[PDB]
């Protein structure tokens, strides 16, 4: 019963093929001809923000665009003020290999997880000022590798446990769990209205999910390597993936498929971090050969590049208003670039 | 054993099929229009003067 | 000629102490103006730099301010407009200054020297606290030193400007805690050169090529010039070791330089950074 | 869509020979360090064999050396495995699996036990 | 106002800054340790005797120096992602049972994770401190020599004991052979990539050794030493 199950896997997916070669009537590169270029991106590092000790491995913009978080493998979840280079809180956690973390919308928790399989809340509005654990998310068999928080006490977190899920952070037991990655969930990006999210994995597919109702609503697949970074389009339309394939894709939840290829031949180092700007124009990839390339995300040209980074490019992060973009690096110093 | 797996599997592929799929032109022209509408609320873009700009 | 062996020692290491002072300020230059250069060896590297620039610059005054004066003397038989600066203490104490850049220098060496030891012995160490410990030393034992040899060529001696070591056992004050100093970085350079072939020993074909290179890297950076020389005539043989003991320690500036700033992995590395940084911008 | 479809096993008596063919589909061949694992009854994956991106580096499992040889056809994009001199431990369902990364010599979990890059298998019954 | 609320921001930041002083004064003076190896490779009995004797955490201290030492345990065997957390590990302590069995090739199975671990573009500058451990259950297998590694490695017939060779009282040639065949076979990848970046220390362990947290210690010292001679390029 495999091998016909394997045959009717195998003509729904050239079906699924043939119903998205039949949607392929052109690309962006044939429409977007008669778009002008945005020019030469030449952003400058503003503020560099050091005191971590280790690799820093994620950051996140609060929704003020002041307040940062910034996870390194030191042990410390510092929060900062982007316009004043001042640390507001230098958080200490339990498990030095921290592999992500996030910034709650409303400002008041903050969240990271790693190789400790548990995403730990720490609660900033406190009564007292010292910033404690909330919860102790623990639940995952797999490392955390990314979490973003939902508004309301909900965080959708992803693991190397090839399954992302979402948790009540008030009980601490999570509601849903999102399955049918079959290699380890790398990244997340929550779209505009939370309601859909999309996860990256080692499959090199990437997943539509319904929160909500927890299907895998749509499965994209074009790329080639493991899917390091995942990022929504500003309007919730449309997501970039990055990946070690050293390309960039840009899916559409609506046109099912590839609809750019952000790939240099001259690039061969694996996208870590992946970011849009405000009227997503601008596709910032971060790279393994230590900087990170502005792309055109409607033209596939390098329109600028962030270079200055003594090490790993690891996390990326736009302000919500766009007013800068955060580049977090192994060398344990996050910059802001305008 | 792997029987669920991949019933499983299939019965997302037809999950995933049936699915109201637009043509690319479309996506592609409400993409650039979306980036179109909101290219003079984007400082990254267009580079916001040093009056407002915070991190100056 | 006598004459001429001198004068053809005295400009030339002059020039050594120029070409020390000139790729040594652009060393300066280099390891503070990269960032990422910034650690704490690199602080260690950028004060043993600033001592050698204060010894460079100082026997460019003494050789400059003697000058200024001879010039005056020798100017119209004077005599009278010279001896006057010598019983003005304006010179008893530029040359202190003298002796106390040449004391940081060699308790910079020192420095050099007890870091790169203890980094390789001793590897459980406050950075915070051992870099100001290591200031404190290399630039306030060299005072401990120099300026009681200070008071008591003041209270004890006679003029002479105290360039005549006349009574030796007062000038054992400063010279003692220097050779102190080359001793002490003579054992550190015999250390870690044990260490350094004990390492190419430990690995897989010729590790006498190597320790050559590693060897004469080692010699400048802790200034191990000075133990055949300091711690020692004949008037063949006092003109051989002068012209020596004076061009070595003047290119050593240059070779520290050289070594540890400019063919320095990293800053080779660094800089094609910087570079391209400032490229793209075009 | 990374695809590995494999042919060429099937049932073959001890001291015969066989050439699985691996083709590869959705990733650019010549980008990426390619291998052979294989699965014996007992619920073990072992590496194979492995080769580099251009065919110069090739590497075997000490039980399949010298009678095991990989090539690979970076234009028509396909791995090949001649199986010469085989013997009964060599019944297994081999699996025509890549690498994680292009341009990396770095070649990690082939033999994990649910890798996402590695083919469907074929079975070789001695 | 805002003055007395930036300068509270700047009392913050000097509250905030001298505790990650005091924190990094004790980062960089604790060693990392990554343990990995294989299934049931013997690493466990290594936990105990450096946990008790003086992912999971471990905190010893020898010789005044602390370590801490991360057994990555509850995580997949897909080790391609979680392994780049690892790079400020001063040493990768791989943990190899040389005599598995007596489930398939687990030697060349730990060989390739090992040859893995050295072409990692981001482990291509962590040393790997090397147990080669069950040296006492690998003796019993080939001196009663029913089940050789020959038939997994057919260069072990035409391999001869090296020269470095320290046999134990009680090894006889017939084991010393296995005993640094094995080590060889990972020496093969430790010399034909990365030189003077990394350095493979490799060790005869087994259950009954105890002096293994030394080991790390004196390889740990010289991975430092190491790091800081190249620093100077005296080495
Ligand atoms: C590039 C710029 C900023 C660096 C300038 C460094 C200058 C001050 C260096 C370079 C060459 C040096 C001069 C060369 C040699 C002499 C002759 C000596 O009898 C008096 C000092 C004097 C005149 C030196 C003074 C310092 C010096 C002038
Ligand atoms: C030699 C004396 C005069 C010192 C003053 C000249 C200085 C500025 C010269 C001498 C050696 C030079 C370096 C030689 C080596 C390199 C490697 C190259 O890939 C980048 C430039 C770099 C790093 C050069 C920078 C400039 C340099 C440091
Ligand atoms: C500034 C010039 C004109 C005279 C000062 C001497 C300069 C060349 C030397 C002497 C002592 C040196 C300083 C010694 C220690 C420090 C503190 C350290 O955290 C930053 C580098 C810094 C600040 C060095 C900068 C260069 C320095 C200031
Ligand atoms: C004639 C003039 C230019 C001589 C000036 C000598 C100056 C530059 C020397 C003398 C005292 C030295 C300082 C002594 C103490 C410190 C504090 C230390 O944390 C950083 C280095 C620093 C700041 C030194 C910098 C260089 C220094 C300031
Ligand atoms: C004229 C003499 C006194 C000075 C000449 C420089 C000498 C001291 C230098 C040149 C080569 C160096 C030696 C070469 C390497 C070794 C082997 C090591 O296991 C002990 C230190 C030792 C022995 C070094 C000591 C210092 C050394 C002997
Ligand atoms: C002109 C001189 C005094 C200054 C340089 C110091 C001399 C003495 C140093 C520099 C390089 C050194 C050599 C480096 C290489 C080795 C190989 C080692 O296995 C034996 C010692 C030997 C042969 C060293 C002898 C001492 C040596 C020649
Ligand atoms: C290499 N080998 C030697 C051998 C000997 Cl006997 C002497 Cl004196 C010097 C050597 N130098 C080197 N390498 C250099 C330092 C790069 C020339």
């Amino acid at each position: 019963e495999l091998d016909q199950l394997r045959q009717e896997a195998e003509q729904l997916k050239n079906q699924i093929r043939d119903a998205r070669k039949a949607c392929a009537d052109a690309t962006l590169s044939q429409i977007t001809n008669n778009i002008d270029p945005v020019g030469r991106i030449q952003m400058r590092t503003r503020r560099t923000l050091r005191g971590h000790l280790a690799k820093i491995y994620a950051m996140h913009w609060g929704t003020d665009s002041r307040l940062l978080v910034s996870a390194s493998q030191d042990g410390k979840l510092i929060i900062w003020d982007s316009y004043t280079t001042n640390k507001v809180h230098a958080i200490p956690l339990r498990s030095s290999w921290v592999m992500t973390c996030a910034y709650a919308p409303s400002g008041n928790y903050v969240a990271c997880g790693g190789l400790d399989n548990i995403c730990s809340i720490y609660n900033l509005k406190t009564r007292e000022g010292n910033v404690r654990v909330s919860r102790e998310l623990a639940g995952h068999t797999g490392y955390l590798s990314c979490c973003r928080f939902l508004d309301d006490n909900q965080i959708v977190t992803s693991s190397g446990d090839t399954t992302c899920a979402l948790w009540d952070i008030e009980t601490g037991q999570q509601t849903t769990t999102f399955t049918g990655h079959t290699g380890d969930v790398m990244s997340l990006s929550l779209a505009p209205d939370t309601r859909l999210f999309v996860s990256g994995a080692c499959d090199a597919s990437a997943k539509l999910w319904d929160v909500r109702e927890g299907m895998c609503r749509q499965t994209f697949t074009g790329h080639e390597s493991d899917i390091n970074a995942i990022c929504f389009f500003p309007n919730g339309n449309a997501f970039a993936t990055g990946s070690d394939d050293a390309t960039c894709r840009l899916f559409d939840l609506r046109a099912d498929q590839e609809l750019m290829t952000y790939s240099h031949d001259n690039i061969i180092c694996g996208i870590t971090s992946v970011s849009f700007s405000k009227s997503g124009r601008l596709l910032l990839a971060g790279y393994d050969d230590f900087n990170c390339n502005v792309w055109d995300a409607l033209k596939a040209d390098r329109a600028g590049v962030l270079a200055g980074h003594d090490n790993r490019v690891s996390c990326l992060g736009v302000t919500d208003d766009g007013m800068a973009v955060a580049t977090g690096s192994w060398d344990s110093f996050l910059k802001i670039w305008n | 054993a792997s029987i669920a797996q991949a019933r499983k599997l299939v019965e997302q592929l037809k999950m995933e099929a049936n699915i109201d799929r637009i043509k690319v032109s479309k996506a592609a022209a409400d993409l650039m229009a979306y980036c179109e509408a909101h290219a003079k609320e984007d400082p990254l873009l267009t580079p916001v003067p040093a009056s407002e700009n915070p991190f100056r | 000629s006598p004459e001429e062996q001198l004068l053809f020692l005295y400009i030339i290491y002059t020039v050594g102490y120029a070409l020390s002072f000139s790729a040594l300020v652009i060393a300066s230059a280099i390891l503070l103006g990269f960032r990422h250069l910034h650690c704490t060896r690199n602080y260690i590297h950028l004060n043993l730099f600033a001592s050698f620039i204060l010894r460079a610059l100082s026997v460019f005054i003494k050789d400059a301010a003697l000058k200024w004066m001879y010039s005056t003397a020798a100017q119209q038989h004077q005599w009278d407009g010279l001896l006057s600066y010598q019983d003005s203490l304006s010179c008893r104490l530029v040359f202190l200054l003298m002796q106390y850049c040449v004391a940081a220098n060699y308790y910079w060496l020192l420095v050099e020297g007890v870091y790169l030891y203890t980094l390789l012995a001793f590897s459980v160490l406050s950075e915070q606290w051992i870099f100001r410990l290591y200031v404190s030393i290399g630039w306030g034992v060299p005072l401990l030193f120099v300026v009681p040899w200070g008071i008591v060529k003041y209270l004890y001696e006679d003029e002479g400007c105290w360039t005549r070591n006349s009574n030796m056992n007062y000038w054992l004050i400063i010279r003692l805690p220097i050779l102190f100093a080359i001793g002490v970085n003579f054992l550190i350079f015999v250390r870690v050169i044990c260490i350094v072939v004990s390492k190419l020993k430990a690995n897989l074909t010729d590790i006498k090529c190597r320790l050559a290179k590693s060897t004469l890297t080692l010699i400048p950076l802790l200034g191990t010039h000075e133990v055949i020389f300091a711690f020692v005539a004949r008037g063949t043989l006092r003109f051989i070791k002068l012209f020596t003991e004076l061009s070595f320690t003047s290119f050593q500036g240059l070779m520290v330089a050289i070594l540890y700033c400019f063919v320095n992995n990293e800053v080779q590395l660094e800089f094609r950074k910087s570079w391209e940084r400032w490229r793209l911008e075009h | 869509q990374v695809q590995l479809q494999e042919s060429g096993g099937g049932l073959v008596q001890p001291g015969g020979s066989l050439r699985l063919s691996c083709a590869a589909s959705g990733f650019t061949f010549s980008n990426y360090k390619m291998n052979w694992v294989r699965q014996a009854p007992g619920k073990g994956l072992e590496w194979v064999s492995d080769i580099s991106q251009s065919g110069a580096s090739i590497s075997y499992t000490g039980s399949v050396k010298g009678r095991f040889t990989i090539s690979r056809d970076n234009a028509k994009n396909t791995l090949y495995l001649q199986m010469n001199s085989l013997k009964p431990e060599d019944t297994a369902v081999y699996y025509c699996a890549r690498c994680p990364a292009p341009f990396t010599r770095d070649c990690f979990d082939v033999t994990s036990t649910t890798y996402a890059y590695r083919g469907q298998g074929t079975q070789v019954t001695v | 106002d805002q003055r007395n609320e930036e300068k509270a921001q700047r009392e913050a930041n000097k509250k905030i800054e001298k505790q990650l002083q005091k924190d990094k004064q004790v980062y960089r003076a604790t060693h990392r340790l990554l343990l990995l190896g294989a299934g049931e490779s013997g690493k466990n009995t290594i936990v105990k005797q450096m946990r008790i004797l003086h992912i999971f955490e471990t905190k010893f201290q020898v010789d005044k120096v602390n370590f801490h030492m991360f057994d990555v345990g509850a995580q997949r065997d897909e080790r391609r992602k979680w392994i780049q957390c690892f790079n400020d590990v001063t040493a990768i302590i791989f943990v190899v049972a040389s005599s598995s069995y007596n489930q398939t090739n687990r030697l060349q199975a730990a060989l390739k994770l090992f040859d893995s671990i050295w072409n990692n573009k981001w482990l291509r500058d962590t040393s790997v401190i090397l147990f080669l451990n069950k040296q006492d259950l690998l003796a019993e297998k080939v001196l009663a020599g029913k089940s050789k590694i020959e038939d997994y490695f057919p260069e072990f017939a035409r391999y001869t004991t090296p020269e470095d060779a320290t046999p134990e009282p009680g090894e006889d040639p017939r084991v010393t052979r296995a005993k640094y065949f094995i080590r060889d076979e990972f020496l093969r990848i430790s010399t034909a990539s990365g030189d003077g970046r990394h350095y493979c220390y490799p060790h005869f362990t087994c259950a009954v050794d105890t002096e293994n947290i030394r080991r790390v210690f004196n390889d740990c010292r010289d991975i430092i030493q190491r790091m800081h001679l190249r620093q100077y390029e005296l080495l």
